[PDB]
């Protein structure tokens, strides 16, 4: 009469969706029991400007599908982006794509407590290559967990 | 009259031990663990318990609960900012 | 089957009520009683009071410890 | 063909008795709080007592159903600051409900300091870096 | 029988009803759990407790109240005030489970005219859940009412506000069990209605 | 092609792509195209969507329900419910020189100060979004209403759903 | 000798709570409520009683009245300005 | 039929005691006891009296509640 | 034993009715829960005379007929001309209209407690081509009401 | 693809019922 | 009047039908006679005070509050 | 003034009459329980209840 | 009824008249089932004018019951004046900004 | 039970329990 598992989640579905993820470009991460996606900003956004494409939602539907998988109370939102014109510019703007991202997610059914939302512009950069644009690999958008028991 | 204090039995409940004479009580949904004595429901857990309402409380240095309350077939508790129900069985 | 596409069951952490895959990552499976689980919906009667009292009755009411009378398990 | 607008999904019964004593319950608190305001006046607001600085502009999308102090220390741990705790805290908790959709970290801390009423008080001091929880001196 | 030339199943009604009236409850709970942040919200009965964790009390209204006692005579009255429930301590608040919860358990104990008296019985128990779903809603408006009136004639000043007194002992106790800090707390005044109608302040809202 | 979020606020080259692909006839093409941009079918596909048309004498009023054309208590539009919306655009592109009013109106729940605020944000987002498709701005005002003048029985479940409207003026 | 005030239970009735040890009647052909505990009818309604009088009254703030009567199958009403007829089952 | 040459029944709205068609009309068949029905023809005897007294009686006779008799429902 | 539906009142024979005075000519109007019915005044009267016709009777019939199917608690009845001699006369045409279709709507069962008359003569014009006599469309009467429950 | 959300009131007595709790949040943060 | 539909039931019984069919009918015209002669004198009665109070034979009921 | 406990009823039946003339009846009928005022400066019709019980 | 109608001339009707001083037209809510004095105190105080008594205060007060949800103060004061009856009088003078409480003697 | 068209070893629990609290003793 008592459950058996937690409902809606299978160890063969998180390791389908893992692999499925990691095929297809989006970097999934699991250190102890941290877990961490990080996700290229044109795959989601236009041009340096916070306006979600049309066909990222099934995108980001499949990333609501993977976290609806876990239990967990605080997950973080953490956006980056590349030298345009000034650092307030920059700022704005990873605040507007995070928040529009985590207002999709929560919008989406993940059984969160507290979703924080931040945006650091240009200051930590994982690549010393900063060519490119949006199209460069340390314009990104980071989202960060802890699986709970 | 001056009221009474608490009842001693609740330091052998915070420490684990159940009182003598009583009965256990099968505890599902979380991590707690349930006596019954003298028609009274003996709760020792870590969580918060928010609506059947209790008789007394005492607290260890660690963080855990001990109640003294009326029996009850379902607990409510705070886990984690989650409210959630606990299943009280063998009354 | 729990650790599937794993490599199966190791042991049950009884200490998270949880089992742990041949892998490093926890099961969703539960393998104690005493593990979190989002409990919403319980049966039974006179819940939300004592309980049922357990006198056996000639009529077909069920009264609650604390006095009260369960409509829902009385019989008509 | 003779159509009107609002075509939604069909509702139930027990809805619509929750919504009736809803919506009575809604208009006596509205009454109830226009007769309060009337005739205690407010003239001090805890934007002094909470103020706000860099990275206290951080946002969240919060829903807590329990205590205050691990709240507080998640929104302090995420916005950067120390956290302190001043007196001793009661035997019966201090509870508190929090349900809300992308607001600042300043602006929870303010609704969390309200919604405390008469038993707790929240301060920040941003030089310091400091965010602080004091329990009323009761009991 | 109408006119000169005119004149020249409880068993299935008894099953019925507890089928129906288990499947109408089952339902009502989950349309209950349906919505369960939303009465939280609504029945919010945590913010309404007072300094010292004391219930308000409940306080009843009457208007334009008329009585025939007897023929020659009678009695009537603009407003009327009752106290229905008195102030105590508490140590949780009340939830919304307490009232509104149905109570469900599985009935596993069990034709020309069959389907017809059953069908009957099966919404003369839809009909009775929905009767006493109806009256628990009732019941909870009552209390949470109650409780604003209290508040709003609190604002008002009609009503006492509770009195508690404090001792505060040290370290009492013999040389076998100590209790460092002893605090009794006692409320001496239970709230009450004035009759002193010249200490009533008036509000007029812009 | 077609973008689904408003096509970029370009004008939708809708015939064309018909009569290409009914080729592998012209003709039947071109009656396709002539049927489909008649204002009969446009008031048949708003018919099919949830949106009321009225005509009496010179002036015209389209009822839109903010239940299912906004999001939840928000000013925000609903961007699932696009159709109805280019179909909006595409019946007021058949009158270039009428003025138009939009009003916005709520049901009885809630505060005055908030009801009013609520209306004049929706009736100021569908202005906006009458605006950004090419109508000039001296042709637009926008008013919010509280539970003034409904249409409906606010103490009844249907005719309240009923009243929460935004209406579309020309003449 | 003053007359009595009121009966307190028509506060409870206005309410909407049903007298303690009363039963339900069914009301058929208008929005109205009635129990009965001895051997009194007790109705709650918005309407407005006609024909078979009624011994104690009380009005709510928002209009609801509650009536204390002798019992009777029939209570004639106005509607809206229209006289119509509610049937009361169970007595 | 209650909903016909319409889209056919959505729900009761207890409310108003009155069906909801599929389109945004009312319609005119009732689905609760509690709805405005103009009722002038009312069944039985002992009517604007008390009711029946429930009495069993060795003759036909029909007492009301106040002390009338009944000659209709009366056996002669 | 108790009845099922309002009685002689059937919803597809409102649908029929109201089909049958559109295609008529009748505008038949419903937004939320309020009716208009729209009569030009040339199939109803003389010319610029308050004297009915003889064949308009079967028509009042069917408005009384689609009346009868609703509940309701009061109607208003208004009637609009245009310009012929003074404001006076035209005033007066209109009230005496108005009385005179309201006379025979409330001769014929409608179940309503109340009728308003009202003839407003020619302030209220719903089109600007004012070339025609009671040809013209903005001669008209108008019966609003609100259907209730 | 646009989804709606899962717990939306698309239900005309969840939508009261749901800005009578709104209303009744707003009073309880005033007070 | 009351009505209660009866459900609890030949060379010469159609006769001796047809004249206990005329009996329940005349029976049931003396009861309403009887009715209307009630309702009659209970508005006489009423109408007698007024024209009596008019002409100054009766008192009129005093009341205090 | 205040509404009284017992509601003052009254039974009109009319055909084709002014408002003027419908509130004098009505008025009438309410005799000394109620009375109708009519400010048409201002356009106000007001109903005062009796000084009674 | 026309026989047994009483009525009053307007010219003669002792019931206070809109006084149409500006502050008096702002809207409000009351709902007060109590004393006299007290309101009109509250009722001068919302109007921004002086409130004064004559006379003196009988054993049991006198207990009027106004209950408005959006209603002028001009017609507020009107209806209390009118509830009052013979036993008081408001008097509102709007060139020395206040209004006056007159018992009867 | 369930719907409307719905309605139209002791020895062994026993024997286990002290084999199974000998063998985890």
């Amino acid at each position: 009469k008592l459950p058996c598992r937690v409902d809606g989640a299978c160890d063969a579905t998180i390791i389908k969706m893992m692999t499925d993820l990691n095929k297809k470009g989006i970097k999934v991460a699991s250190v102890g029991q941290n877990y961490l996606i990080s996700i290229p900003a044109s795959a989601l956004f236009a041009d340096q400007s916070p306006r979600l494409n049309w066909a990222s939602y099934s995108l980001l539907n499949e990333i609501a599908a993977f976290l609806k998988q876990f239990r967990k109370i605080a997950i973080t939102v953490t956006s980056y982006s590349s030298k345009y014109v000034s650092v307030k510019r920059e700022r704005a703007l990873t605040l507007a794509r995070s928040r529009v991202v985590s207002e999709y997610l929560w919008s989406q059914g993940v059984d969160s407590r507290i979703i924080f939302t931040q945006g650091l512009g240009s200051d930590k950069p994982i690549t010393s290559y900063t060519l490119g644009g949006d199209r460069s690999p340390n314009a990104r958008v980071e989202i960060t967990f802890r699986r709970a028991v | 009259g001056i009221p009474p204090s608490a009842n001693d039995l609740l330091l052998h409940v915070l420490e684990g031990v159940p009182p003598p004479g009583s009965r256990r009580l099968v505890v599902s949904g979380g991590d707690a663990r349930a006596w019954l004595s003298n028609e009274k429901m003996y709760v020792r857990t870590n969580l918060t318990i928010l609506s059947p309402g209790w008789l007394a409380s005492m607290t260890s240095a660690d963080g855990t609960h001990a109640y003294e309350m009326q029996k009850s077939p379902v607990l409510l508790v705070s886990w984690h900012g989650k409210v959630m129900q606990l299943k009280v069985e063998g009354l | 089957g729990c650790c599937s596409k794993m490599g199966g069951i190791n042991y049950c952490d009884s200490s998270a009520g949880r089992l742990v895959c041949n892998n490093g990552f926890y099961s969703t499976c539960y393998c104690t009683r005493h593990a979190v689980m989002d409990l919403q919906f319980l049966m039974g009667c006179c819940l939300w009071h004592g309980g049922v009292y357990p006198q056996l009755n000639s009529s077909g009411l069920v009264v609650c410890n604390d006095g009260y009378v369960s409509e829902e398990c009385s019989l008509q | 063909k003779f159509k009107k607008p609002p075509i939604n999904n069909p509702s139930d019964d027990a809805t619509i008795k929750l919504a009736e004593a809803a919506v009575s319950v809604s208009d006596s608190m509205l009454e109830m709080a226009k007769v309060e305001k009337v005739i205690t006046p407010p003239s001090k607001d805890n934007t002094l007592t909470i103020p706000n600085a860099y990275n206290l502009q951080a946002r969240a999308s919060v829903d807590w159903s329990g205590p205050i102090e691990e709240l507080t220390a998640r929104i302090a741990k995420a916005a950067h600051f120390r956290f302190r705790v001043l007196g001793k805290s009661p035997s019966v908790p201090v509870l508190i409900s929090i349900s809300t959709k992308d607001e600042s970290l300043a602006e929870i801390l303010r609704d969390i300091d309200y919604q405390a009423g008469k038993k707790a008080s929240i301060h920040v001091y941003p030089n310091s870096q400091v965010v602080e929880l004091r329990y009323a001196k009761i009991y | 029988t109408g006119s000169l030339a005119g004149l020249q199943k409880e068993t299935a009604l008894s099953v019925g009803a507890q089928a129906g009236l288990a499947w109408r409850a089952k339902i009502i709970d989950e349309q209950l759990n349906k919505q369960a942040r939303n009465l939280d919200a609504i029945y919010d009965f945590n913010s309404l407790v007072l300094e010292h964790n004391i219930l308000p009390p409940v306080l009843l209204e009457g208007r334009n109240t008329l009585n025939l006692a007897d023929a020659q005579s009678i009695r009537i009255s603009d407003r009327t005030y009752k106290v229905a429930k008195q102030a105590h301590f508490i140590t949780t608040p009340p939830t919304w489970r307490q009232y509104l919860w149905m109570d469900y358990v599985k009935p596993e104990a069990p034709k020309e005219i069959w389907c017809i008296y059953t069908e009957r019985g099966w919404k003369n128990g839809i009909d009775q859940a929905n009767t006493i779903l109806e009256e628990n809603i009732a019941r909870i408006k009552e209390d949470f009412g109650g409780m604003i009136l209290y508040r709003k004639l609190l604002a008002m000043n009609m009503v006492s506000p509770p009195y508690v007194s404090h001792t505060d002992l040290g370290v009492t106790g013999d040389g076998s069990e100590i209790h460092i800090d002893d605090r009794v707390l006692r409320i001496t005044a239970l709230p009450e209605l004035n009759v002193n109608s010249a200490e009533w302040r008036a509000a007029v809202a812009k | 092609c077609f973008h689904p979020p408003y096509n970029n606020f370009q004008p939708d080259r809708r015939a064309v792509k018909r009569v290409g692909v009914d080729t592998g006839g012209g003709t039947v093409g071109l009656v396709a195209s002539i049927y489909r941009d008649s204002k009969r079918k446009i008031i048949r596909d708003l018919q099919k969507q949830d949106i009321q048309y009225v005509e009496y004498g010179d002036t015209r009023t389209l009822i839109i329900p903010t239940d299912k054309y906004f999001m939840f208590s928000s000013p925000r539009l609903n961007e699932i419910c696009y159709p109805g919306l280019n179909n909006v655009i595409r019946l007021l592109n058949f009158y270039p020189q009428s003025t138009i009013y939009v009003a916005g109106f709520t049901d009885n729940v809630g505060s005055r100060s908030h009801k009013r605020k609520l209306s004049q944000a929706q009736a100021e987002t569908m202005m906006t979004f009458l605006w950004a498709n090419g109508i000039a701005a001296k042709r637009l005002k926008a008013e919010g209403y509280g539970d003034k003048n409904a249409i409906s029985d606010n103490a009844i479940i249907h005719g309240s759903a009923q009243n929460r409207r935004i209406e579309i003026q020309w003449f």
